RNA sequence: AAUCGCAAAAAGGUGGGCCCAGUUCGGAUUGGGGUCUGCAACCCGACCCCAUGAAGCCGGAAUCGCUAGUAAUCGCGGAUCAGC
RNA sequence: GGUCGCCUCCUAAAAGGUAACGGAGGCGCCCAAAGGUCCCCUCAGGCGGGACGGAAAUCCGCCGGAGAGCGCAAGGGUAG
RNA sequence: UCCCCCGUGCCCAUAGCGGCGUGGAACCACCCGUUCCCAUUCCGAACACGGAAGUGAAACGCGCCAGCGCCGAUGGUACUGGGCGGGCGACCGCCUGGGAGAGUAGGUCGGUGCGGGGGA
RNA sequence: CGCGGGGUGGAGCAGCCUGGUAGCUCGUCGGGCUCAUAACCCGAAGGUCGUCGGUUCAAAUCCGGCCCCCGCAACCA
RNA sequence: CGCGGGGUGGAGCAGCCUGGUAGCUCGUCGGGCUCAUAACCCGAAGGUCGUCGGUUCAAAUCCGGCCCCCGCAACCA
């Protein structure tokens, strides 16, 4: 189920976050964490040349979390 | 009503007026007109009484007929259904049975277009 | 008194076949009709034109005899009705005009229906009364074609002496009542 | 009776789709019927009509056969 | 096989019916029953008979073809191929 | 800031009455029928039955002493 | 005077619900008929009239049981008019006169007045 | 209470001259032109003229009464 | 806490005074235009109105309690 989502134009997603919940998620998914690099020739081409592109994604398990239950005398 | 199961459109022929009986089309209405002998093109209301009583519980005993037609009709879907033939699975799903394309059309077994984003 | 074959097939048959089946030491006990009440439960001309008013003509034409209103008991926001206004007629046929009712009923009516199956056994009350209900009012043969605007159906409610759905049941199927099963 | 609102309950003749002269009282005098008690289907016993067994469906369908153990 | 056959061209003419209606318009969908080709038509064939007779009463924004035997309309033939 | 007259209940200690910036609610109208009288009728609710009809529209049955109703707040009264 | 029925009061369920049997000579009810008086927001159901063939089925009358309902002591307590007592205090306690509610034992399927009709 | 003048279709409204003529704009619909929204040009629908009642051959145009909104100036124990 | 106003489709704002009836702009979705995007053009979706209650035949509309937001007040010592 996706959160936040900034759209891109054409096509995209410029940014966009997802909470995937389940089991063993965060397992089969920790190595994503860092750039993939893309070589094609872009929908947007003006011309006929192949373009090299890049996109960092970042898999962050789900953090148990806890605000201190207000103050203390 | 009337004669079969109900009324029949008495302000044109009886020949076409045999049509409008869930039961009847205008081949066994040709027949209906020949195993009885009666003037084809002649209006409903023309007809003498004695023209409709004989008419009327020959094509009553004849064939399925209206409700009960159609009871058949509705028990042979049934059966399918129940049994878990292939014809079956396409009337539980609603779907298109003699072997269609669904990637298009079908919309008579599918009702109004269901658009989604 | 009447010559009405129902009348007749009552005392002359349906009365002793009852005693036979049940055996009563006094002949008040043996179960018999009373009331015959109908109920066209229109309510669709409710803040509408009196089109009820040919209703009651069509209805007074199988009975013989002319039904009262029925008003709104409460009043209902869902149902766009007003407390006291007129929703419905009813008429109550006693002695000999209930007979000529259900000697037509039984005969004529009940057959001309779509796809008669034999009346329900189980829509029996319970103390012996039994009710059943027709979409359709031109079923009746009093009734004509043109004589019909729409199709206006009805409650009928036929009522009995009868201790239980028993004696009930024996009393109508004797009668000229087809039941299903 | 509040005779002044009701109809008239003359002596009727009534003409059936079977020849039948049933004897009653009605409103109206001269009616025909389609069907009555004495001819209907599911009035007079259990009748016929013509549903026999539904079609030759299914375990009954024979036009065939190539067995003979 | 300019011999024989596919082969009735269909619009057309003549005759008869229909009377402005979800209609004798429309033939989708479905039931039941069969024919053919194939080892074999459940997924997955084509055609025939009966019954069912849907949406649709001239189509928003938009958009296409074609200037003469053309556009529109009416059939027929073939390549593929057991079959469709 | 809140309140100011009138009404209902409680506070109020079993006659009447009784305070507080005590607890809770209403009123400033309405009806030519909602009034006078004669005559007849009896609820709400519950279960079972009933084409469209449903939780409930109108109808049947059985059950029911008042829990309904009595224009509106509440109390009292009220189907003899 | 004693029993039965009818009308009617009183006491206000110890009288009622439910179950069980009983009563038609009389009385009553249902019942029969819908011409007339009268009547139905439709129906002779109700109300009304003229009856008297049937019948105690229903209603009602009379008994019969204690499931429900209802009634419900004695004894004891709570509470309390009055008079005191103890404790720092919050609250307890004694004498005197009055005395529930609940619960227990148990009671109840009525009593009765006037009038009319009929019985011994 | 007393004076002043009005509804006319869906809103604004002369027709209220001087009694025989019910209009304009927007609105809405169809067509036109149109990259358009739009201006623009043609056609169409809707008026019972506040009510009952009176004069007139005929009156939304005149009167009697009255409904109602606005407008008028006083009064307010 | 003392008074006032407020909470309605994802955003912003009518509708509540007078009960029956959810509206505007933007956004989003589907189909056009264009080589494509936006603009533009056509059609659609999308809330049971903060929350518990009560009034009523019926509540976004009336009445009471609570939650959240907003402005005003908080003075003489
Ligand atoms: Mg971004
Ligand atoms: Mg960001
Ligand atoms: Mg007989
Ligand atoms: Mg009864
Ligand atoms: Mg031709
Ligand atoms: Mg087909
Ligand atoms: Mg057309
Ligand atoms: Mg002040
Ligand atoms: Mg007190
Ligand atoms: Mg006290
Ligand atoms: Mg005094
Ligand atoms: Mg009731
Ligand atoms: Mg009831
Ligand atoms: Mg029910
Ligand atoms: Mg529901
Ligand atoms: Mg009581
Ligand atoms: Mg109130
Ligand atoms: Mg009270
Ligand atoms: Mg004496
Ligand atoms: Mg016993
Ligand atoms: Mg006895
Ligand atoms: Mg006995
Ligand atoms: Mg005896
Ligand atoms: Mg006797
Ligand atoms: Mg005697
Ligand atoms: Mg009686
Ligand atoms: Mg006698
Ligand atoms: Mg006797
Ligand atoms: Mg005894
Ligand atoms: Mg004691
Ligand atoms: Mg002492
Ligand atoms: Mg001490
Ligand atoms: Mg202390
Ligand atoms: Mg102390
Ligand atoms: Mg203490
Ligand atoms: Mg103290
Ligand atoms: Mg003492
Ligand atoms: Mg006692
Ligand atoms: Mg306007
Ligand atoms: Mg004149
Ligand atoms: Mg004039
Ligand atoms: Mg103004
Ligand atoms: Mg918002
Ligand atoms: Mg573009
Ligand atoms: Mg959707
Ligand atoms: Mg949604
Ligand atoms: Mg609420
Ligand atoms: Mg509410
Ligand atoms: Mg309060
Ligand atoms: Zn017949």
């Amino acid at each position: 189920e996706i959160m936040s989502a900034s759209e891109g134009e054409h096509g995209g997603y410029k940014e966009i976050i997802a909470k995937i919940s389940g089991d063993g998620v965060y397992g089969r998914l920790k190595f994503e964490s860092g750039g993939h690099r893309v070589q094609r020739v872009p929908a947007t081409e003006s011309q006929g040349r192949i373009h090299t592109s890049a996109c960092t994604v970042a898999v962050m398990p789900e953090l148990p979390d806890a605000e201190l239950p207000d103050i203390n005398p | 009503a009337r004669i079969a199961g109900v009324e029949i459109p008495r302000n044109k022929r009886v020949d076409v007026a045999l049509t409008y009986i869930y039961g009847i089309g205008k081949a066994r209405a040709k027949e209906a007109l020949e195993k009885t002998g009666i003037n084809p093109a002649t209006r409903v209301k023309d007809l003498t009484e004695a023209e409709v009583v004989r008419l009327r519980e020959y094509v009553e005993n004849t064939w399925k007929l209206e409700g009960e037609l159609r009871a058949e009709v509705a028990a042979n879907i049934k059966r399918l259904m129940d049994i878990g033939c292939y014809r079956g699975l396409r009337h539980r799903r609603g779907l298109p049975v003699r072997g269609q394309r669904t990637r298009t059309n079908a919309r008579t077994r599918k009702g109004p277009r269901k658009t989604v984003a | 008194p009447l010559d009405l074959a129902l009348k007749r097939k009552y005392y002359e048959e349906v009365r002793p076949e009852l005693i036979r089946r049940f055996g009563y030491q006094n002949v008040w006990e043996v179960p018999r009709l009373e009331k015959v009440v109908i109920n066209q439960g229109l309510g669709e001309a409710k803040e509408d034109a009196r089109i009820l008013e040919k209703a009651a003509q069509e209805l007074a034409l199988i009975t013989g005899q002319k039904p009262a209103v029925t008003r709104a008991k409460k009043s209902i926001s869902n149902f766009k009705l007003r407390k006291g206004m007129p929703i419905g007629l009813r008429v109550t046929l006693r002695r000999d005009r209930m007979w000529i009712f259900l000697e037509k009923l039984l005969n004529v009516a009940l057959p001309r229906i779509r796809d008669f199956r034999g009346l329900n056994p189980n829509s029996f009350d319970g103390r012996g009364n039994y009710n059943l209900g027709l979409r359709e009012q031109l079923i009746f043969p009093e009734i004509t074609y043109d004589m019909v605007d729409a199709l206006r159906g009805m409650d009928i409610a036929v009522v009995t002496t009868a201790e239980t759905d028993e004696e009930a049941r024996a009393l109508l199927e004797l009668l000229g009542f087809p039941f299903r099963k | 009776m509040k005779e002044g609102i009701h109809p008239k309950l003359v002596p009727a003749r009534i003409i059936c789709g079977c020849g039948n002269v049933i004897e009653t009282y009605s409103t109206k005098p001269e009616i025909y019927v389609e069907v009555c008690s004495k001819c209907h289907p599911f009035y007079t016993g259990q009748q016929r009509f013509v549903d026999t067994e539904g079609r030759v469906e299914r375990f009954q369908r024979r036009y065939g056969d190539s067995y003979r153990k």
